[PDB]
DNA sequence: ATCGAGAATCCCGGTGCCGAGGCCGCTCAATTGGTCGTAGACAGCTCTAGCACCGCTTAAACGCACGTACGCGCTGTCCCCCGCGTTTTAACCGCCAAGGGGATTACTCCCTAGTCTCCAGGCACGTGTCAGATATATACATCCGAT
DNA sequence: ATCGGATGTATATATCTGACACGTGCCTGGAGACTAGGGAGTAATCCCCTTGGCGGTTAAAACGCGGGGGACAGCGCGTACGTGCGTTTAAGCGGTGCTAGAGCTGTCTACGACCAATTGAGCGGCCTCGGCACCGGGATTCTCGAT
């Protein structure tokens, strides 16, 4: 339930604290979920393009890597 | 006797000591597992996922976030602001192009 | 599962759910947890999942209205708050008289005003004598309220569209929802300027914390129902507000609604008290009056039947207050006079101007006898003896100088105190001449003339020659709201008010007061033949000028510091002349102005006519009034009526010189100065006063002895509405005891 | 090993099979996969040696991906070249915005 | 039966590394990164040299499109010295 | 603020 | 008084504008 | 002046014709000719090198409809993917049907 | 012996009119797959044929509506940049002689009454 | 009686203007000066085809007019009205353009 | 040759020229430094777009930079350009 | 508060002229029609790795109080930049000159795909340490009152 | 502005344990030695299209001069969120079970290059006029300084 709401309010503001942003408004995050959320849903989107083409029902992570490598956000350490 | 208390920064420039020094993982890996899988349910339905790709989709989800933090934080600063707020975030957005 | 209320305290000893929306729902049984609106309402976790939980049926209807939610509203959406606004149902009291037991709806039934204002039991055996479920009893016990986890927001206030700039639920009202008198502008607006009479939607006043001081800590149940009464007030103002008429307008959920129905009457009556509601003209007899019984054992007298005695007479006599008014002149109405016998026209040998109409008692006042004012019109040209009208530029270059002096003058002021008070007269002059020092400009014989005419403007306002007025307080008041928006002719006359407000009252005329002993056990008040009355409180509201001429004796005597108060204020006084023609001779050169100004030839003559007004805004029939004041006042004291016309007509030819101007065929010149029991015009702030003079006459003596009248309101002196705002004041004071 | 037939330690025949079968061009020449394996030896060898040193800053032998993320993002060029590229494991710099300093007397 | 394969460039990696720090070991999430890292260069620069043949109406890919490509991906002083290297290999190759 | 009050509902 | 003035109203010498910041304001 | 020149190619003539196709009695310009000629080129290329890595990935040697109704659905954002598949099948089975 | 058998070529067979063996032909000539099939440029053809259709006929629609008869680049500006999915298709595009589509922020406008 | 519009006036109506039309501002001769000046440090004594310092001058344009318009944004977002160097510096940095 | 000297070497986008490219892009008020920061901007732009450009001309071994070099320098920048091919 | 110079902007009308559109030859790339090895759909196993489930500890998440400091609106004060006349001045334009270098076509020829076999390089696969996390106890570095 | 709890943080020391550097075996992809057609270096020419110069006008740029409004420092006042402590609570762990599907390997087959003759189709040269500029005149609208 409320997989979403699962971001937990620390969580963000451990995010924050790795960027060094040293205090957090109020409705940060309601929008740190909405901006998050947008993000992986056209990741996903664009992975489960890459794995419906190979006709799979299992989603690997070098799909994924494809997927962020062609959104202009190479990642390495899955491989390719 | 009851004061010891902190300012309200120290704790916070203190936590970005840690926060930056360290690398690890830090949403909780099923909350974050049970939600790429809801967010995975309305493009195609009856999944199944590599936990190493769980791990990638979590990697993005740090980089992506902490960096737009990062250019969130230069634009508050730039309002003599040490407080981020939301049209800030909306701002960065607008810059990078995400509208 | 269990059968006990997560809230402390709460007395249910047998939870049932109200929603019944889950197919699971728990009804009376076990469940996991019973979720608490009130001590009588409650619903189990089935329904409460039913809406919060994404993968139940309910989670749509729970996130739309969590949407509506936030584009309307500053609360947050809790599923407490969507039950109590969304699920809740309603209650409606049955309105047969001998039964009046309230009802709960069934959940698909909307309540409306209409359904309410004729409810009665079973309307869809002998309906009205199944029992009162036994949770409405409950309601009317102190901590039930405390045991509320939500305030109420009521539905469809009629408060609600000249609220729109606020969030609903800021001022009671709730967030899911949604050709009066344009004067009627009771609730301030965001970010406004001050204005007369307005009260803050969102925020109780120092008056209402003090009566209900159950609500600072949360205002909202109030601020719903005060709102409520006040734009139902402004809607129909021609009719007693009453409770019955209310309640079919609470519309909320729950049992609170029930509680919210409570609290209307007490809320109404203190409304109606201090004069909010229920007022003006509205008249009242017996079997009506507007406050219970508990306020009638009481007596009153009340001397002088001007605005402020009437005001306060018109109120008491409505509120079921025994009282009698005593009339010194052989009429009521006071410095309220009116001309009828000129042709098509009403002429006030008093007043007859409205100076701010917005929230202005006035307006309302007119608006309950169906009478039009007008709207005066801006331009003003400043004629010369004998025809010129003033350049604009001239005209322009001396109202800026004009008010530059009095920007110095306020700006001298600041850190003078009353002993170091100088006439305001005679700082303007010094600032000026100090000025034509410092900076080698000269003005013409002309530009100095103008300036005159200003300055003889600001002596017609405060009734009195610029040389005993206050430099430091001639203002005063404006440190206060001020009524806004337009100044109008009352046409009519303040007359058709002042017969309204008196009729039917206990009036008795040519009975001047000589004195009054408040030493015993009620108030003694003898006449000037000798004549007794009797009354547990009495009310003065005579002029200034009889107080200051001490021609009511006082047992005990008014106080060293009251006496102090009175003479610190002036007496002011100007007259008018009226003046009927047999054709308009005027329209070519005025060309439809409702007014137009006289420029003085020189100082000493300045207030002689120095404005004159079209008494006909229909452009039809001939009559022009006009002003003496100021110095002028004092030439004329000597002069007879017919002395007066003919230096008017002078001036008249003068203005118009390069025309004719008919003979006058009808006329009078008022003698306010010298009629006995009035002696003067509107007060003023003599040099050395402070406003705080008019607080310190309007202070009552041992809640036995009360004053009212124009020279005794801070906020509004010196006009009709202010006396008239005195009395309904004073009314509230004695109406409490 | 045609590397010790150029004095090199990359594979020239593992990437001219890498070139000749992803389609680049119809046909490739006899110098190229030489050239490209020199190329990424060099970048390979300095991102290794910066790896090195900021590898001992931390006084271990073994680099861990946080030492080829400040390894990267401490110089200009290999930052530029790496730009838009998310190290996984990797962090951030110690980057602290100068207003956030606390400062007093 | 056993299992299929799959190259890496790790023994090479692992050579560099034994060039430059010989006593200095590497942990596996950075040698599986590095593989990653060698991959996208080895596409960068081979791209560049499609695109770049892809212009001048030829069909080759001999060692000057990779000596102006790695001068157009590369900034500036790793491209002096990377070009410079790879001449070295050049000439040092045919030479022999 | 003084000002802005309600002129019958500040009589205290 | 200022405020008696409907003719050729005087408007110098007045004290600052005073304007009502609520939170209640949408 | 007489000599031969250099054959040539170009898309200029077909959106020529979709002109014709849209709005019939409408002209365009000769620099928004060579915009859409080189906007042609653009997508062109951007499909065919996601054809090209997207049949890379599956150990593939062969370019079918599935690969570009795949790469279309990547490149082609929602709605303006749909509608592309619409066409795109509609001419696959309207081909196939002679 | 005959190479005739009534020519259908190829565009029409697919009713389209965009060149399937030019396009066929750029596709085996750009080194993308050693193989090419069937009908992908039959499939391509179709998705180009659309977005063709798609930016004329905004261009069309604003052709009209700024009183011209004749497409220019300019209203291939403000013809892509107006619906959401063709400029995020062409937002890291610039079209030459384009300009920028008419935007103003809020605080510039006049504070008037 | 000389009497002009105001700040913001020219301003506003001149930004309808150059919003409104579409040629090449900047002109051709120091444009082109300009374009042989930096051409000359990597090579000596170059050739270039007229229409190549066009797509030089479009492009120049495009992307300094984008600057504008991000770097307007930040100087909105600090409740100002007014392009100061360093909301240049800001959106060079905010989109990645600061190295 | 009536003057017509130097002056300005790297400073012909005069002020009211990049006054008119920011009124291009809504600007309403311009401060004083901004000039010549702009000028620096467009010369780190122009820089790195004529370095890469002249690499392709020099690739060619031609001495003539054409149009295509630029929109395919500018390309691989991901700045895409049509109108010239 | 609301009303006129007047200046910029928008609405028709002849002109012109030239760039958009169309027409006539015409090389060549599409087209059609067969083959052919082969890439790939297709079937079936396998086993392994993803999914499901259950109990225990607990770090982490949640929630209440609280206070101060961060946001933000008002106030003044300066100046830098906007606006507009006046000079100048160098950009724009037409045309005239010269050739250096792009495009073309041909010529010749080295060179890199293509084949087949040969072998060791790397890569799968046990293996056992020495590098690091983890306590674990221990003396500095700087924070925060309180003086 | 100094001093001391205190307190989080840096500094040896063991300790298990396991992840990595390493040794054994293998097999297939690197390579080696040929051939062959063709891609491309290389020459020479055609001419054209870039560069250069020079005079004539002048829109634009430069520059001086008001002046006001926009940046910004101070400053007071609210509120909201950082800090820290008691409560919970479900995430991690850690084992246990089950089988769906990735992956392998083999089967059989419909399909894309290879040539190779056939041809109209898009393209360049070359007309030709109508739509956009484009002055040119003229009523509208909006702004800005007045009431
Ligand atoms: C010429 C003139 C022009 C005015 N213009 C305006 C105007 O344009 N607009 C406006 O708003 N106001 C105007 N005013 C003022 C306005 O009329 C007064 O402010 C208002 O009437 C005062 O109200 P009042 O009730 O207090 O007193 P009053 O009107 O003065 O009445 C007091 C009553 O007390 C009575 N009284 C006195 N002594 C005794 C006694 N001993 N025993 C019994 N009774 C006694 C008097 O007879 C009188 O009846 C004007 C007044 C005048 C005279
Ligand atoms: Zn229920
Ligand atoms: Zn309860
Ligand atoms: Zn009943």
């Amino acid at each position: 339930r409320d997989n979403i709401q699962g971001i937990t309010k620390p969580a963000i503001r451990r995010l924050a604290r790795r960027g060094g942003v040293k205090r957090i408004s109020g409705l940060i995050y309601e929008e740190t979920r909405g901006v998050l959320k947008v993000f992986l849903e056209n990741v996903i989107r664009d992975a489960v393009t890459y794995t419906e083409h190979a006709k799979r029902k299992t989603v690997t992570a070098m799909d994924v890597v494809y997927a962020l490598k062609r959104q202009g956000r190479t990642l390495y350490g899955f491989g390719g | 006797k009851k004061p010891h208390r902190y300012r309200p920064g120290t704790v916070a420039l203190r936590e970005i000591r840690r926060y930056q020094k360290s690398t690890e993982l830090l949403i909780r890996k099923l909350p974050f597992q049970r939600l790429v899988r809801e967010i995975a349910q309305d493009f195609k339905t009856d999944l199944r996922f590599q936990s190493s790709a769980v791990m990638a989709l979590q990697e993005a989800s740090e980089a992506y976030l902490v960096a737009l933090f990062e250019d969130t934080n230069l634009c508050a600063i730039h309002a003599k602001r040490v407080t981020i707020m939301p049209k800030d975030i909306q701002l960065a957005r607008r810059i990078r192009g995400e509208r | 599962g269990s059968r006990k209320c997560e809230k402390a305290g709460c007395t249910a000893t047998c939870p049932v759910c109200f929603a019944s929306a889950s197919e699971r729902c728990a009804k009376n049984g076990y469940t996991s947890r019973w979720y608490h609106l009130s001590c009588g309402e409650h619903f189990c976790n089935e329904c409460f999942d039913h809406y919060y939980r994404s993968h139940k049926d309910g989670y749509d209807k729970y996130t739309t209205w969590k949407k509506i939610w936030t584009s309307n509203g500053k609360t947050e959406p809790s599923p407490k708050a969507f039950m109590a606004d969304q699920q809740l149902p309603y209650w409606v009291q049955c309105t047969k008289p001998e039964c009046r037991k309230w009802r709960q709806l069934t959940k698909e039934i909307q309540l409306t005003p209409q359904i309410a204002k004729t409810y009665r039991c079973g309307m869809k055996s002998d309906h009205c004598s199944l029992p009162e479920d036994l949770r409405v009893l409950e309601v009317s016990n102190h901590w039930w309220y405390s045991m509320l986890i939500l305030p109420p927001l009521l539905k469809d206030s009629v408060a609600a569209p000249l609220l729109s700039a606020y969030y609903p639920d800021c001022v009671g009202m709730s967030p899911s929802c949604t050709g009066m008198n344009r004067y009627f502008q009771p609730f301030y607006q965001p970010n406004e300027c001050g204005k007369a009479l307005c009260v803050r939607p969102d925020v109780m006043e120092l008056d209402e914390l003090y009566e209900f001081p159950e609500y600072s800590r949360d205002p909202t149940m109030y601020l719903a129902l005060r709102n409520l009464i006040l734009a139902l007030w402004y809607t129909n103002c021609k009719e007693a507000l009453t409770p019955q008429k209310c309640i079919p307008h609470i519309i909320v959920r729950g049992l609170v609604r029930i509680r919210c129905v409570q609290e209307v009457e007490r809320i109404l009556y203190f409304m109606t008290r201090k004069g909010l509601i229920n007022t003006g003209v509205l008249s009242v007899g017996a079997d009506q009056y507007l406050l219970p019984k508990d306020y009638h054992n009481k007596s009153v007298i009340i001397i002088g039947a001007g605005p402020a005695g009437l005001a306060a007479a018109r109120q008491l006599h409505n509120f079921g207050i025994k009282v009698t008014v005593l009339e010194a002149k052989d009429r009521i109405g006071g410095r309220v006079w009116d001309d009828k016998s000129f042709k098509g026209v009403t002429v006030g040998r008093g007043a007859q101007i409205v100076n701010g109409c917005i929230n202005n008692p006035v307006a309302l006042m007119c608006e309950q006898l169906g009478i039009s004012m007008h709207k005066f019109g801006e331009r003003c040209d400043l004629i010369q003896e004998g025809g010129r009208i003033t350049d604009p530029t001239i005209d322009k270059r001396m109202d800026f100088h004009f008010n530059a002096l009095l920007d110095v003058v306020s700006e001298w002021r600041k850190d003078k105190t009353q002993l170091q008070d100088v006439p305001l007269g005679e700082k303007i002059e010094e600032i000026y001449k100090a000025f034509i020092k410092e900076s080698g400009i000269q003005f013409s014989e002309l530009e100095g003339q103008v300036l005159q005419f200003h300055l003889s403007n600001l002596e017609y306002a405060c009734g009195s020659n610029l040389h005993q007025v206050s430099a430091r307080s001639w203002d005063h008041n404006e440190f206060f709201a001020q009524f806004a928006g337009d100044h109008t002719l009352l046409t009519p006359g303040y007359s058709v008010i002042i017969e309204k407000l008196a009729e039917g009252l206990d009036i008795q005329l040519k009975s001047p007061v000589q004195c009054i002993d408040y030493s015993g056990d009620e108030v003694q008040v003898t006449t000037t033949d000798g004549t007794g009355y009797s009354a547990q409180k009495v009310l003065v509201t005579v002029p200034l000028a009889l107080l200051q001429k001490g021609a009511i004796q006082f047992n005990p005597p008014l106080s060293e510091k009251k006496m102090k108060a009175i003479n610190s204020l002036g007496a002011g006084i100007i007259e008018k002349i009226a003046l009927q023609f047999p054709y308009r001779f005027w329209d070519s050169k005025v060309q439809g102005a409702d007014f137009f100004g006289h420029v003085p030839p020189s100082a000493s003559k300045r207030g002689l006519f120095a404005v004159f007004y079209d008494m006909d805004p229909q452009k039809k029939h001939s009559v022009l009034m006009s002003v003496i004041a100021g110095e002028a006042v004092a030439s004329v004291r000597t002069l007879d009526d017919k002395q007066v016309l003919q230096q008017c007509m002078a001036t008249l030819r003068e203005l118009f010189k390069e025309q004719e101007v008919p003979d006058p065929t009808k006329y009078f010149v008022t003698r306010w100065s010298t009629d006995p029991w009035i002696q003067m015009a509107y007060s003023f702030v003599k040099t050395g006063g402070s406003g705080e003079a008019y607080d310190i006459i309007a202070e009552d003596i041992q809640g036995t002895v009360f004053f009212a009248g124009e020279a005794t309101n801070r906020h509004f002196p010196q006009t009709v509405t202010g006396a008239y705002l005195s009395g309904v004041r004073e009314a509230s004071k004695i109406a409490a005891f | 090993t045609r590397s010790s037939r150029a004095g090199l330690q990359f594979p020239v025949g593992r990437v001219h099979r890498l070139l000749r079968k992803g389609n680049y061009a119809e046909r490739v020449g006899a110098g190229a996969p030489v050239y490209l394996a020199a190329v990424l030896e060099y970048l390979t060898a300095e991102i290794l040696e910066l790896a090195g040193n900021a590898a001992r800053d931390n006084k271990k032998t073994r680099i861990i991906p946080r030492h080829l993320q400040l390894a990267v993002r401490n110089d200009e060029e290999l930052n530029k070249l790496l730009g838009r590229v998310t190290i996984a494991q990797g962090g951030v710099l110690p980057n602290i915005q100068s207003v956030l300093l606390p400062k007093k007397t | 039966r056993r299992k299929t394969r799959k190259e890496s460039y790790a023994i090479y990696v692992y050579k560099v590394l034994k060039q430059v720090h010989p006593d200095t070991g590497i942990s596996s999430k950075a040698m599986s990164i590095m593989n990653s890292f060698v991959n996208d260069v080895f596409e960068r620069i081979a791209g560049e040299a499609s695109r770049l043949a892809h212009y001048n109406k030829r069909s080759t890919i001999t060692s000057r499109e990779i000596q102006t490509a790695v001068r157009l991906l590369l900034p500036g002083e790793l491209a002096k010295h990377a070009v410079s290297e790879g001449t070295k290999a050049v000439t040092k190759y045919t030479s022999a | 603020d003084p000002h802005f009050h309600h002129f019958l509902l500040s009589q205290t | 008084a200022r405020t008696m003035q409907t003719a050729r109203k005087s408007t110098g010498g007045k004290a600052p504008r005073k304007q009502l910041a609520t939170k209640a304001a949408r």
